[PDB]
């Protein structure tokens, strides 16, 4: 991944 | 296959008791940080968790426990403090990083005492925001007890609730309240010292020392269990244990329901007591199975002597296996055994340890070891005098005075201890009193010495953050079962200076009638321990007829509400008379 959101 | 831990945790234990473990696991690290941070905490790892559930995928959910753990606990202590003793834990990697935490536990932390409002009050905001309500008994619980068992909490904060839902919807609000709350205050305080023991045994003495108190104290309770059993639950209830000792809240509480569920599973290989704790709900069934009465032990059991004492191959047969082989003793010996206390079983186990030690490294071992029972009854006659005259003491003074005695006693044992702390340990002590000596004789043992066991840990504990006896270091550090007959055989402390004479220590002013019943006594508590350190020579007899004129003076100037002169008056005159012993 890495990233993140709160998706969810 | 679990590829994701947060959510695996989340659907074993549900929404509610997971976000009241998350809140638990965090304040107990960071103690002082405000309720507020762990409220936004806590929705943030909720959110996490309940997106993991959905999709297993998503960012950060095949990570760990631990580093997720991890590098919450870091980026939360560290916002305001940048330098500090989370701050180095947080430059190490895992798992350095994650033992590190358990040395930023405070035991006894500046906190401030916790003062109840008006009924009214509470229960409005109870009805107003429950949520949040119950959010900060569980905040200010965790906070000053980090070493609570966790899924012990839960159940408290079970019962919390419940007092406000049955007591505010009551005709009289605060006479039905102010008992369930008092009475869940102490037991949660007699719940978190047990603790307390436990997780200091496991850490100071290590993993095999628990596991021997727990096949001692399961065989006491199990007696009708087969050894092989008690050995499975030892190993799954020492892995509970483990896991909130060292923080892994949500593992141990999973883990705990897992080890309730199979007892109750498993009933008939384990005991006939247990058919009501089984019928009740999760947290309840958990609680009542570690309270449960012993069974009744099996009818015709041997003798012990035929296989650990009088057989020639006792040597070859400990040899084969020799943590096998003392586990089963251990066993045989608690099984038969429930009036005597866990401390005791251990003593005695350890004691025949010693001897086949010595006695199969000697030339003839079947004649050295035939006379280790001869050894038991000193090690069991101790106690059993000591519980008798205490009670005998107890019985005629009560409580208060009980509680005098044993000041002045552990005062003169170790009299460099500070004062607070002789006054709290001395309390604490006394409540044996109360709590045991109603038992028959054939349960004293027991309920007393491993309460008593309880008490002294938290001296330990207290005196090693600031250290200035030696002998309460030696005690403390020299053997866990031996700890309560060490100080017992301390003679009084005769190199130790007394304290100069202030005048100060023994004025008393008209605000000692203000105060609650409890906060009253333990100001005459103090002074009783300033009294003896200044001169610890004075006689059982002279010391018990100053308190009684101390007491006097107090009750006979409260009543007076006169220009509250009696203090300074009347108070040069206690002294004088209590000059004259
Ligand atoms: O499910 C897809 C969606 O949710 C998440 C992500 O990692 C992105 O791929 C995206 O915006």
């Amino acid at each position: 991944g890495y990233x993140x959101x709160x998706x969810x | 296959a679990h590829k994701s831990e947060v959510a695996h945790r989340f659907k074993d234990l549900g929404e509610e008791n997971f976000k009241a473990l998350v809140l638990i696991a965090f304040a107990q690290y960071l103690q002082q940080c405000p309720f507020e941070d762990h409220v936004k905490l806590v929705n943030e790892v909720t959110e996490f968790a309940k997106t993991c559930v959905a999709d297993e995928s998503a960012e950060n959910c095949d990570k760990s426990l631990h580093t997720l753990f991890g590098d919450k606990l870091c980026t939360v202590a560290t916002l305001r403090e940048t330098y500090g003793e989370m701050a180095d834990c947080c430059a190490k990697q895992e798992p350095e990083r994650n033992e590190c935490f358990l040395q930023h536990k405070d035991d006894n932390p500046n906190l401030p005492r916790l003062v109840r409002p008006e009924v009214d009050v509470m229960c409005t905001a109870f009805h107003d925001n429950e949520e949040t309500f119950l959010k900060k008994y569980l905040y200010e619980i965790a906070r000053r007890h980090p070493y609570f068992y966790a899924p012990e909490l839960l159940f408290f904060a079970k019962r919390y609730k419940a007092a406000f839902t049955e007591c505010c919807q009551a005709a009289d609000k605060a006479a039905c309240l102010l008992p369930k709350l008092d009475e869940l205050r102490d037991e949660g305080k007699a719940s978190s010292a047990k603790q307390r023991l436990k997780c200091a045994s496991l850490q100071k003495f290590g993993e095999r020392a628990f596991k021997a108190w727990a096949v001692a104290r399961l065989s006491q309770r199990f007696p009708k269990a087969e050894f092989a059993e008690v050995s499975k639950l030892v190993t799954d209830l020492t892995k509970v244990h483990t896991e909130c000792c060292h923080g892994d809240l949500l593992e141990c509480a999973d883990d705990r329901a897992d080890l309730a569920k199979y007892i109750c599973e498993n009933q008939d290989s384990i005991s006939s007591k247990l058919k009501e704790c089984c019928e009740k709900p999760l947290l309840e069934k958990s609680h009542c199975i570690a309270e449960v009465e012993n069974d009744e032990m099996p009818a015709d059991l041997p003798s012990l002597a035929a296989d650990f004492v009088e057989s020639k191959d006792v040597c070859k047969n400990y040899a084969e296996a020799k943590d096998v082989f003392l586990g089963m003793f251990l066993y045989e010996y608690a099984r038969r055994h429930p009036d005597y206390s866990v401390v005791l079983l251990l003593r005695l186990a350890k004691t025949y340890e010693t001897t086949l030690e010595k006695c199969c490294a000697a030339a003839d071992p079947h004649e050295c070891y035939a006379k280790v029972f001869d050894e038991f009854k000193p090690l069991v006659e101790e106690p059993q005098n000591l519980i008798k005259q205490n009670c005998e003491l107890f019985e005629q003074l009560g409580e208060y005075k009980f509680q005098n005695a044993l000041l002045v006693r552990y005062t003169k044992k170790v009299p460099q201890v500070s004062t607070p702390t002789l006054v709290e340990v001395s309390r604490n002590l006394g409540k044996v009193g109360s709590k045991c000596c109603k038992h028959p004789e054939a349960k004293r043992m027991p309920c007393a010495e491993d309460y008593l066991s309880v008490v002294l840990n938290q001296l330990c504990v207290l005196h090693e953050k600031t250290p200035v006896s030696d002998r309460v270091t030696k005690c403390c550090t020299e053997s866990l079962v031996n700890r309560r007959p060490c100080f017992s055989a301390l003679e009084v402390d005769e190199t130790y200076v007394p304290k100069e004479f202030n005048a100060e220590t023994f004025t008393f002013h008209a605000d000692i009638c203000t105060l609650s019943e409890k906060e009253r006594q333990i100001k005459k508590q103090t002074a009783l321990v300033e009294l003896v350190k200044h001169k610890p020579k004075a006689t059982k007899e002279q010391l018990k007829a100053v308190m009684d004129d101390f007491a006097a003076f107090v009750e006979k100037c409260c009543k007076a509400d006169d220009k509250e002169t009696c203090f300074a008056e009347e108070g040069k005159k206690l002294v004088a008379a209590s000059q004259a012993a």
